RNA sequence: GAGCUACCUAAAAACAAUUUUAUGAAUCAACUCGUCUAUGUGGCAAAAUAGUGAGAAGAUUUUUAGGUAGAGGUGAAAAGCCUAACGAGCUUGGUGAUAGCUGGUUACCCAAAAAAUGAAUUUAAGUUCAAUUUUAAACUUGCUAAAAAAACAAAAUCAAAAAGUAAGUUUAGAUUAUAGCCAAAAGAGGGCUCUUCUGGAACGGAAAAAACCUUUAAUAGUGAAUAAUUAACAACAUUAACCAUUGUAGGCCUAAAAGCAGCCACCAAUAAAGAAAGCGUUCAAGCUCAACAUAAAAUCAAAAUUCCAUAAUUUACACCAACUUCCUAAACUUAAAUUGGGUUAAUCUAUAACUUUAUAGAUGCAACACUGUUAGUAUGAGUAACAAGAAUUCCAAU
RNA sequence: CCGCCUGUUUACCAAAAACAUCACCUCUAGCAUUACAAGUAUUAGAGGCACUGCCUGCCCAGUGA
RNA sequence: CUCUUAUCUUUAAUCAGUGAAAUUGACCUUUCAGUGAAGAGGCUGAAAUAUAAUAAUAAGACGAGAAGACCCUAUGGAGCUUA
RNA sequence: UCGGAGAAAAUCCUCCGAAUGAUUAUAACCUAGACUUACAAGUCAAAGUAAAAAUAUCUUUGACCCAGAUAUUUUGAUCAACGGACCAAGUUACCCUAGGGAUAAUCCUAUUUAAGAGUUCAUAUCGACAAUUAGGGCUCUUGGAUCAGGACAUCCCAAUGGUGUAGAAGCUAUUAAUGGUUCGUUUGUUCAACGAUUAAAGUCCUACGUGAUCUGAGUUCAGACCGGAGCAAUCCAGGUCGGUUUCUAUCUAUUUACGAUUUCUCCCAGUACGAAAGGACAAGAGAAAUAGAGCCACCUUACAAAUAAGCGCUCUCAACUUAAUUUAUGAAUAAAAUCUAAAUAAAAUAUAUACGUACACCCUCUAACCUAGAGAAGGUUA
């Protein structure tokens, strides 16, 4: 059981998530 | 815990006096000279009351149609005249001699 | 799933002041204070008798005997007294007392182990509590009652000594008579007692007599 | 007040038939009482009716008149009875008894405002004092902030100088209030229970929605820009192909324990083979693994009445939505006990006015609510319930 | 089982095992003109309690006597 | 009672006459799931749905009248017993 | 009541102490300014004056009134309920008025793990240590009758997988809510037991499902007894016997069809199977029992009526649409692989409405009659 956060608190941790960058071209299909 | 009575709920009412049907009922017997039809066991209504005869609809008896006279009975062709009384062969025919269980 | 008859059995144990007592009082069922009750207004019970309970299971009975013929022994000027119990279900071990658990009076090799272990070869009171399992059918369960004590009543001249006591549990019906005309013969007098312990809804009754001579 | 009832005094009265005897005997009417069941329950009746039951020549039942009176009487004691309601009658008066408890307490407008912390109390359903609030008056610094330098132990005091800003102290008068509720933090006794800091009481939003979120008062308009806003877009990312010879069955009470019970060693040949990674055999046999060549691929994660808006995968970064804010005209800012002020309905008197008015002086001066009082009329309802033997030539008739 | 018996009682939720009762026992009192009573210890008042027979009956001062 | 049935009288129903009582905030007075103070005819979301009488059943309107009982309080009372 | 220590400024929180005693070379009067504090009470102190040659250290009680003592100054409280009434205890079920309330552990089930049981062999059948955003259950309202609505965590009937499954019996697991799920009785048994049966005598939810439909205990009293207490009145979460709740329905809601379940005997066959002992499938036939719907030729019971009833008699059926599971063809994946949340073809519970039966008519009416009926409606008329 995970105590309920606060909605103001929830909206916080959404914004804050971790976003990786993304490459042009996939290393694969490359030579 | 409903609050409410069931549609459908079983009460005091007026009884009786409804349409209702048999099924599967024997022909044993038939009378030319009056029309007279006797038929195995119980019949809805009193004496004296109108009712609407039908072959039987049950899945056993399918296709028994066939022996009878198909579209009707027609005397006015006059091909043969019938015996005034029509017997089944189990039927024990009165003035025949007693029965023994030989 | 209970039935309404058996809620309502059930509910009288539940309220039952008797059972209360027993297992303040150490005693292993309700029935140990019927006798007692008994024993306190005909003194059947004395010290130096010898005793011989029949249907002793679970055993209060006994327990109240040990006491009172002082079987225990503890107190040494007292006269000691042998109990002795027979039913067909088993008796934990109890103090002073000899159990022969599991047999069947009516048998008759039970009687022959009887005779050697008692002492002197007789029993001066016989103590029968033993009821047949109740079918519910009133006749049909009375009259095997009564025909268990007549038998008893047929070997007491083996094993009763002149001038001893009965005490027989029954059940009333069309057979009681038949129980009233032996006993007469072979005792002086009969009391029919009912304890106030014993149930007011049960048609349960005692015959008590004493003074065997031939 | 003993015409009911309890007990007593005086004068009177009733008791069939049958069996016993010679009677607080027996069977059973009259008469007296009231066991058990059903009906009735605003009933025929404020204790009855229909059956069924107890006594019935006696401590029996019944009539008439008299007696005992409330700090009392009477009682084969039920704390029974004493005029339907007696653990102590009824009536009038003392009496507008008292009630820290329950219910009620009649026009408008403007303005301000609470906490419900501390102390004492036969006190905790109440009251007094502090503290708060408030109206008036005098005159001068207040609020936020606040360096260092202390006092503490290794954010609460304290308040220089400045800056943003308009309150603060003293004097006089006055009540009410003294139980809160939910959310979010930190603890303490272990979900409750206390203590401490912050916030709230929509007419919009979260489905309905006291306590979460957006929101400076309140006015007219068929204008405008915005705020919060239950939805969000099950796998992948060292192997699959072919095989198997031996020193010897390695020692070891283990018969034997042979790669495999152990138990120490664990070496050998061969391209390539562990005294064996498993199965399996009484032990052995037997099946595999790894070796021989030959190939190829390439970590966590998106239960009990009857289902419950309808639907939908791609058109280019916006739109919609609260008097929140702006616009024309105006206005000059945030539940409630209690507290400070401007008007006014009605009637009478003085003096005037003359189709119902003016200035003053007065009062039994204003009711959608007290199971309020009196009168009227509905609802239930044209319902529940109530009643007269027949014919004739007629009701003091046949 | 309880109570000896006929009787009585909570008018209007209790009729009984309760109350009374013959029998038995304890306590108080030697006396007249309004109760007791025109009475006098075999009498009167107050109170307790089933009767009947049947076991259990012991604070005489001890030993001699 | 297994296991209920038949008949007659009283009641009931229709016609004629007379004519009460408790009760009643206003009512244009529906079902299911959800919400909620074990609780919804009236609130949220779905669904159903021409208008009025006569005779019946008793699930709900926490149905009506209860002088109906258990727990607590008041520097409110009364009866009884005493040391 | 007061003081000291912890919690740390809360507590019915954890502890100890106090209602003094010892020593004193004897500690005066007067007076700025402060602490503490609701009030009351309680602390510290410069200067000045006076005695002497400045403070006694240990370190904690009680107002006012009213009575004392003496020669003017002093003394009186376990008022300890400690802000203190000058002086007063029990009991009430015989009771009254005013009001306020009310009326984690355990344990079992399901998942994960797998030492040891199982002769051998972890998972046929179980199963330690544990793991489970896992489910659900000193004390002090329930039964029964009537009628049932619903869940599946299934007791019986039905379709299936595995086995330490030869047959017959069994043990375990998956799917499915179809209708059913008996009759009597208490000597002992702390929410138990016994007799006879059945295909089976399931577990639960629905304000004890249900008391304006009925009824038995208890909650529980007014009478009376025993047992244990109290001087008594009385008392007890102790024994027993007796013992008062009425309702005429205003509103919602409701009151006129259906297409069946189970058991037994025979037959297959004393066969299959098995060393024997023993002992079935499926398919076919006949009987019953209960449930539903009707009827009166007979029998039986009434009206000592032409009718109504059961104890008498008759009739009861189809599956378009599926789930656990099992087969066939076949790629991803080189096959002779694979039932396929690949494209395809089939079989297979309980359910049910694709498919039928029943109903359909448009309607005169003084009145009389009726196997039609409360009223109304409906049927019949040389
Ligand atoms: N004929 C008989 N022979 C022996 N024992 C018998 C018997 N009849 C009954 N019993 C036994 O006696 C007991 C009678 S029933 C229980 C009563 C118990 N003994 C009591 O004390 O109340 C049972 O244990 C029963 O098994
Ligand atoms: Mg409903
Ligand atoms: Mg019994
Ligand atoms: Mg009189
Ligand atoms: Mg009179
Ligand atoms: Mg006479
Ligand atoms: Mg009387
Ligand atoms: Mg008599
Ligand atoms: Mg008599
Ligand atoms: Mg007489
Ligand atoms: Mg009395
Ligand atoms: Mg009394
Ligand atoms: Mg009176
Ligand atoms: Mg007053
Ligand atoms: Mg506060
Ligand atoms: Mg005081
Ligand atoms: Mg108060
Ligand atoms: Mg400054
Ligand atoms: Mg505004
Ligand atoms: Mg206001
Ligand atoms: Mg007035
Ligand atoms: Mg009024
Ligand atoms: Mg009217
Ligand atoms: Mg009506
Ligand atoms: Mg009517
Ligand atoms: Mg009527
Ligand atoms: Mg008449
Ligand atoms: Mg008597
Ligand atoms: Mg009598
Ligand atoms: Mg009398
Ligand atoms: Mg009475
Ligand atoms: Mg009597
Ligand atoms: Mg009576
Ligand atoms: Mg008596
Ligand atoms: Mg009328
Ligand atoms: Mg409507
Ligand atoms: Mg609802
Ligand atoms: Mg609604
Ligand atoms: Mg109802
Ligand atoms: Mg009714
Ligand atoms: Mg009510
Ligand atoms: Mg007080
Ligand atoms: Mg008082
Ligand atoms: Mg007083
Ligand atoms: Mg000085
Ligand atoms: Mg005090
Ligand atoms: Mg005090
Ligand atoms: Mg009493
Ligand atoms: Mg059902
Ligand atoms: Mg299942
Ligand atoms: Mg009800
Ligand atoms: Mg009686
Ligand atoms: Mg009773
Ligand atoms: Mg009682
Ligand atoms: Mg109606
Ligand atoms: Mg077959
Ligand atoms: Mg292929
Ligand atoms: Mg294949």
């Amino acid at each position: 059981h995970w105590r309920v956060m606060h909605f103001q608190r929830q909206k916080l941790m959404a914004i804050t998530e971790y976003i990786p960058p993304k490459p042009a071209i996939n290393p694969r299909c490359l030579p | 815990d409903i609050a409410r009575v069931w549609p459908g709920t079983k009460m005091p009412g007026r009884m009786g006096n409804q349409n209702r049907t048999v099924y599967g009922l024997k022909v044993w017997r038939v009378n030319t000279k009056h029309n007279i039809i006797y038929v195995n066991g119980s019949v809805p209504g009193h004496k004296n009351c109108l009712v609407k005869i039908k072959d039987s609809t049950l899945p056993a008896y399918k296709d028994s149609c066939k022996n009878l006279p198909f579209p009707t009975y027609f005397p006015d062709g006059d091909e043969e005249e019938l015996p005034e009384d029509l017997f089944d062969e189990s039927v024990w025919q009165p003035s025949e001699p007693s029965i023994t269980f030989a | 799933g209970r039935t309404g008859a058996e809620h309502l059995w059930l509910t009288r144990h539940l309220k039952d002041p008797f059972v209360k007592a027993a297992k303040v009082e150490s005693y292993r069922c309700r029935s140990a204070f019927k006798l007692l009750e008994m024993n306190e207004k005909h003194q059947i019970l004395r010290p130096g008798l010898r005793v011989l309970d029949c249907g002793a299971a679970p055993g209060a009975w006994s327990q109240v005997a040990v006491q009172r013929v002082n079987a225990t022994g503890a107190d040494s000027s007292s006269p000691v007294g042998f109990v002795l119990g027979v039913d067909l279900l088993h008796i934990f071990p109890l103090a002073g007392a000899t159990f022969l658990c599991p047999a069947d009076v009516t048998d008759p090799r039970t009687f022959q182990k009887i005779l050697e272990l008692l002492p002197s070869r007789r029993a001066d009171v016989i103590l029968s509590d033993m009821a047949p399992n109740a079918t519910g059918i009133r006749d049909l369960d009375h009259d095997k009652l009564i025909s268990l004590c007549l038998t008893l009543v047929d070997m007491a001249v083996d094993i009763l000594h002149p001038g001893g006591t009965l005490l027989c549990k029954t059940w009333a019906g069309s057979k009681s008579h038949l129980l009233q005309k032996r006993l007469t013969q072979e005792f002086q007098s009969t009391r029919v007692v009912k304890p106030e312990a014993s149930r007011k809804e049960s048609s349960e009754v005692y015959l008590l007599a004493t003074q065997y001579r031939g």
